[PDB]
C-alpha cells in the first residue's frame, strides 16, 4: 500500500538483488551514503525523511560498463530470471510504487542518449502496465525550462499510460552531512508524500498539497499562468507558495483517457483490486456451479459496503454505491474452465 | 332490511397505495384508543372522575404469502436513509357478494417491522411475511 521500489547505482552491497530496508541507517549499512554523487542515495533519503517506513532498493551499478542498458540505468527484463533488471520486482507482489533515480544521472554525465533513456522509461511503464498494481514516477530532463517541457512530453516521450506520474521541476535538496544544496530529481521525494497519504488519511485522498519537506529551493520557478498550460495536459508541478513552504500541485496521471485522469482513482483502484483478490481466494478449489457464483456476489458485496463505510464512495446509501452481477447470465454453460466472472464499481474523485 | 346484510370476517380487501406493495392477505390489531386521565375527587368517595385526553392509533400487522414481490417492501423499508414515502392505505371488510360493509383508510403510513418467513424443514405451511405498519389517522 505504501512500500516503494528504487533502481540505481550505489557503492557496495548486493548486486541486482532487491533487498529490503526500513530505516535510513539500514540503507547506509549496505550501500554507503552519498559517496560518488549517485542520485539514489539522495532520493532514498528524501523518501525516508518524507515518511514511509518501507522501501525496496535494487542496486545495479557500482562505484568507479558503469552505465548501459542492463548495467547502470537498468532496462532489461532479465529474461524473467528473477535476478536482473525490472524482473527482480516481479516476484514481490507487495511493492506498490517504483521509481528510477539514476536513470537520468547518465543523461547529465552523457553516458546515455536521450533517445536511449526514452525506451527504458517506456520499458518501466510496460512493467507497471503488466503487474497492474504499482505506479511509476517519471522525471523530466534537467534544466528543461517551462516552455520546452510541454514540448518534451508531447513529442519526445508521449507515454500516455494509466500508471505513470510526472513531476516537472527538480529540487535543491539539503545534505545534512555537508550542508550543501544539491540538485536531485523529485522521484524519491514525491514517493514520500504518497507514503504519508495512506498512513495519515488513507488511499482515498489524492497525494497533493503536502509539504515536500526535505526541500530547500526549486530551479525554474513556475508562475500560475504558465501552469495552466501544463496541468491539463497531464503534467504535475511543484511551486513555492509564499509563507507555506514547498508543496506539490497537481494530481494528474500520465494518461489521456478522460475517465482515469486523476491520480487517486488509479491509486484507489490498485488498492481496491488488490484488497479483494487477496480476500476472494477461491481458485483451483470450490466446484464451479450455480452455487459458487452466488457465493462470490455476497462476498464482494459485503466488502464494498464496508468500503463505503469509511467514505470513499458515492450514493448516500450502499445500494447506490456499487453494482455487482455474478449470476448464471454471465457464466454460459460453455465456460467450463474460464468461468467465475463478476463486475464491480468504485468512485470518489478529487478536485 | 331484506334479511339484513350481516358483516363477516373472511371476505375482505387489503391494499397499500404508492410503492408497489400490492394487496395483502391478513390484518390484525386495527384499533383506536383514548388515554383517559383519572382524577380522584377528594371530598366525595364513590368513583373516580374520567376525563378524555387525546386519541391514539395503534399499529397494524399485515401478513401475506411470501412472493417474489417482497423485494419492494424490503427496498421501501430501507429507504429511510434517503427519504421515505407515505402512501395512503385501505382496509375494508366485505360480504361474499363483494359489497362494501365498512371501508377504513389510513391517512399516512410508515414501516415499523418486517418479520420474515419462519423457515422450517418439518412444518407443512406457507411462508407468511409480516409487515408491521404505523398509522396517522382514519380518512373520511
Amino acid at each position: 500500500t505504501s512500500v516503494a521500489a528504487f533502481v540505481g547505482l550505489a557503492p557496495t552491497g548486493p548486486l541486482n538483488e532487491p533487498t529490503l530496508v526500513t530505516n535510513w541507517t539500514q540503507y547506509v549499512a549496505a550501500f554507503g551514503d552519498f559517496t560518488g554523487g549517485y542520485y539514489l542515495a539522495h532520493s532514498v533519503y528524501g523518501f525516508f525523511n518524507n515518511g514511509g517506513s518501507a522501501a525496496y532498493v535494487v542496486r545495479v551499478g557500482g562505484s568507479a560498463q558503469a552505465e548501459s542498458a542492463h548495467p547502470g540505468p537498468a532496462q532489461y527484463l532479465g529474461d524473467s530470471s528473477d535476478r536482473t533488471g525490472f524482473g527482480g520486482l516481479e516476484a514481490i507482489d507487495e511493492i506498490s510504487m517504483v521509481a528510477v533515480p539514476d536513470l537520468m544521472a547518465a543523461y547529465q554525465r552523457g553516458a546515455i542518449d536521450l533517445e536511449a533513456v526514452k525506451a527504458v522509461q517506456l520499458g518501466l511503464i510496460a512493467h507497471c502496465e503488466l503487474m497492474g498494481d504499482r505506479v511509476a514516477i517519471i522525471d523530466p530532463p534537467p534544466n528543461q525550462n517551462a516552455r520546452q517541457i510541454r514540448v518534451w512530453r508531447q513529442e519526445t516521450a508521449g507515454y500516455d499510460s494509466k500508471y505513470a506520474a510526472l513531476y516537472y521541476p527538480w529540487i535543491k535538496s539539503f545534505d545534512p552531512a555537508t550542508g550543501q544544496s544539491r540538485l536531485v530529481p523529485p522521484s524519491g521525494h514525491v514517493a514520500g508524500i504518497w507514503a504519508r497519504n495512506d498512513s495519515e488519511r488513507g488511499v482515498h485522498k489524492a497525494p497533493a498539497n503536502e509539504v515536500v519537506r526535505g526541500a530547500v529551493d526549486l530551479e525554474l520557478q513556475i508562475t500560475r499562468g504558465e501552469q495552466d498550460l501544463l496541468n491539463p495536459i497531464g503534467v504535475n508541478c511543484i511551486r513555492s507558495f509564499p509563507g507555506r513552504g514547498i508543496r506539490v500541485w497537481g494530481a494528474r496521471t500520465l494518461s489521456s483517457d478522460p475517465a482515469w485522469r486523476y491520480l487517486n482513482i488509479r491509486r484507489y483502484f490498485n488498492y481496491l483490486e488488490e484488497s479483494i483478490l487477496i480476500g476472494t481466494q477461491w481458485v483451483v478449489f470450490e466446484p464451479n456451479d450455480h452455487n459458487l457464483w452466488a457465493r462470490i456476489r455476497r462476498n464482494v458485496s459485503a466488502f464494498l459496503v464496508n468500503e463505503w463505510r469509511n467514505g470513499a464512495l458515492f450514493g448516500q446509501s450502499p445500494d447506490q454505491a456499487y453494482y455487482v452481477k455474478c449470476d448464471e447470465e454471465t457464466n454460459p454453460p460453455e465456460s467450463v474452465d474460464l468461468g467465475r466472472v463478476v463486475c464491480e464499481i468504485g468512485i470518489a474523485p478529487v478536485k | 332490511m331484506t334479511r339484513k346484510d350481516p358483516g363477516s370476517s373472511i371476505w375482505f380487501s387489503l391494499a397499500i397505495d404508492g410503492e408497489s406493495l400490492g394487496y395483502f392477505n391478513g390484518c390484525e390489531g386495527l384499533s383506536t384508543q383514548v388515554e383517559v386521565e383519572q382524577r380522584q375527587e377528594g371530598g366525595n368517595n364513590g368513583f373516580v372522575w374520567q376525563l378524555p385526553t387525546r386519541v391514539t392509533y395503534s399499529n397494524i400487522r399485515l401478513t401475506r404469502p411470501l412472493t417474489p414481490d417482497t423485494a419492494k417492501v424490503a427496498k421501501w423499508i430501507s429507504s429511510v436513509q434517503t427519504g421515505i414515502q407515505r402512501p395512503t392505505a385501505q382496509i375494508s371488510a366485505l360480504r361474499a357478494d363483494g359489497s362494501l360493509v365498512a371501508r377504513w383508510g389510513l391517512i399516512d403510513v410508515l414501516p415499523v417491522s418486517w418479520q420474515g418467513p419462519s423457515l422450517d424443514p418439518g412444518s407443512a405451511s406457507v411462508a407468511n411475511e409480516v409487515l408491521e405498519i404505523a398509522h396517522h389517522g382514519f380518512t373520511d
